[PDB]
DNA sequence: AAGAGAGTGAGGACGAACGCGCCCCCACCCCCTTTTATAGCCCCCCTTC
DNA sequence: GAAGGGGGGCTATAAAAGGGGGTGGGGGCGCGTTCGTCCTCACTCTCTT
């Protein structure tokens, strides 16, 4: 009874499922993304792009542009070079 | 290279190890044969990738408990698909779990995907997948499956005895002689004649057991089963002996 | 939320005015209203009077009122020449690709136009450093002596080696 | 002819170097969607008893 | 509640579009050990006294 055929596994369908339902994430304008970025700043001086993408919900590569245009990376020697929110 | 004979055929000596002049004895070549070892009497990427496929398929082949020539039939394919680089973008787990599907078919031993899928992570879908590609970029090809190739697997994990099994190929393989299942999966129909021969014997086995071991829903058991219900007294081997009449098997 | 996610689209929306041509400059009060912010606190509207709009270089205050910079950003071929002359003589440094073509729209055109005038430096990520190409004095060899120039090594003599060779040619 | 300081042998704490990772960013690909005929397989839901 | 049937979905097949997300391959630097330099001290000569 170990190893019995099957078409998919009940975890991969599941977590197929949920993707399919949550779908991917969309390019929202630049004045909104603009606006929840300087929103969220006030909260923590620094964050990290991973956990960024997480608040503003938008695409790594878009996200990233936005954030090059303003915000700037400043390379710190505790555990690694981040991005910061203050673009100066 | 006897310098009387030009153009020797030399006869090679096991006694030192030497190559004669087939008609002058001249010894050409002192001990140069080499007796003893002729006759018998920091990784790189591409490495460490092959490495951890190679981990996988052996995996894999213990889960099912495949014999080690089809891990190492399958490892020959990994090397020439991964080498061959046609499969870049598939993940190595995909490419490694079609090629064990192409491994045992080509040792005429066949998994089905269901079952190649269920030692996998990767799912049956992307395992077709990658077993098309990797049969375009070798430009190989696999004998298709016949109802035969599962019957002892089969029949052998639902404890069937030998007769059940001999009567369940019977029946399978005069059913796809008759054309009584145009079309059907020949795992279908297996599962089809293994359930008809197994309700006409002691050893009697449901339509979800059939399934599970097959890895076919017994909805497809039922409609496969019931194009050859009709036939069954002229599928059934002739020396067969019946628990159950024929005319006294299930219909559905 | 407060005090810094109004201040930023003043900025933004003023940015986005000056693409349209609008010279004229905008009163505090009047950005206010095309921005949604309206509610700004009290102490926010005399802050950006007094700092922000003042100390941003993006800023110009004209009449008692702000108007956007675009004399400092290049946005003339003329311009763009002048403002390298000024970082070679008064050693400035040189400025990347990217800093012009936000400032000076359609920059190919002036770049190109300039021809062998900007000198421009690839750096490890692709981007350009521009300098201002001093044609007092040039000199330049065909490859073939480049070459051979590199083929004589030095870094690999000493000194007392290096000054031996004058007096033993008679130099 | 006798005091502090020192040579020598000798033991003990500390900083730069060496690894030795764990995390990250940048190519590259795949996937998403839409249409259509085809047939088998399979799953969810409804219905009969 | 057990079982059968109806309706609906998955799959391959081509082809194009544009872009988000996953993944592999390199790059980056922080923190637990290790050895030589530095520093401290007991037992005898020496310049100054
Ligand atoms: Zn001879």
């Amino acid at each position: 009874t170990n190893y019995k055929p099957v078409a998919n596994h009940q975890y991969n369908i599941e977590y197929e499922r949920k993707k399919k339902e949550d779908g991917k994430r969309a390019r929202a304008d630049k004045q909104h993304v603009l606006d929840m970025l300087f929103s969220a700043f006030e909260k923590h001086q620094y964050y990290n792009l991973k956990d960024l993408v997480d608040i503003t919900k938008q695409p790594v590569v878009y996200l990233k542009e936005i954030l090059k245009e303003i915000g700037v990376q400043n390379v710190k020697g505790i555990h690694k070079n981040t991005w910061e929110l203050k673009p100066e | 290279t006897c310098p009387n004979h030009p153009d020797a055929i030399l006869v090679e000596d096991y006694r030192a190890g030497d190559m004669i002049c087939p008609e002058c004895g001249l010894v050409v070549g002192d001990r140069v044969i080499d007796v003893g070892s002729e006759w018998r009497t920091t990784m790189s990427s591409s490495d460490r990738a092959m490495m951890n496929a190679f981990k996988e398929i052996t995996t894999m082949a213990d889960r099912i408990n495949l014999p080690r020539n089809i891990v190492d039939r399958t490892n020959n394919l990994f090397k020439q698909v991964y080498e061959q680089k046609s499969l870049k973008g598939r993940a190595n787990d995909a490419i490694a779990s079609a090629c064990l599907y192409i491994a045992c078919r080509q040792e005429g031993v066949p998994r089905t995907f269901k079952e190649i899928c269920a030692v996998s992570r990767i799912s049956k879908k992307e395992i077709g997948r990658c077993f098309k590609l990797i049969l375009k970029a070798l430009e190989t090809s696999v004998d298709l499956i016949t109802t035969g190739d599962f019957m002892s697997r089969f029949c052998s994990n639902l404890c069937l005895p030998k007769q059940v099994q001999m009567a369940a190929t019977h029946i399978a393989r005069k059913a796809v002689e008759l054309d009584l299942v145009p079309g059907r999966s020949p795992i279908s129909v297996a599962a089809a004649a293994i359930y008809m021969a197994s309700q006409a014997s002691a050893e009697k086995r449901t339509q979800k057991e059939i399934g599970d071991i097959a890895g076919v829903a017994d909805v497809t058991i039922r409609q496969s089963y019931r194009l050859i219900y009709p036939r069954a007294p002229d599928l059934f081997p002739t020396d067969f002996k019946f628990d159950t009449p024929v005319d006294k098997l299930p219909q559905l | 939320g407060y005090k810094f996610g109004v201040l930023a689209k003043i900025v933004n929306y003023m940015k986005t005015r000056h693409q349209r041509g609008d010279t004229h400059p905008l009163t505090l009060d009047e950005i206010l209203d095309e921005t949604q912010h309206l509610d700004i606190g009290l102490k926010q509207k005399q802050w950006l009077m007094t700092e922000a709009l003042v100390n941003n270089p993006k800023i110009e205050v004209i009449d008692g009122k702000y108007a956007f910079k675009p004399k400092y950003n290049v946005r003339d071929k003329k311009a763009l020449l002048r403002l390298l002359d000024q970082h070679d003589q008064r050693g400035l440094g040189g400025i990347l690709l990217e800093d012009i073509e936000e400032a000076l729209p359609n920059s190919q055109k002036a770049v190109k136009a300039l021809g062998d005038q900007i000198l421009f430096v690839n750096r490890p990520d692709k981007k350009k450093i521009l300098f201002f190409n001093d044609k007092s004095c040039q000199f330049s060899v065909d490859e073939e002596f480049q070459k051979l120039w590199r083929s004589v090594t030095v870094d690999s003599m000493d000194e007392e080696k290096i000054e031996e060779y004058l007096k033993r040619q008679g130099i």
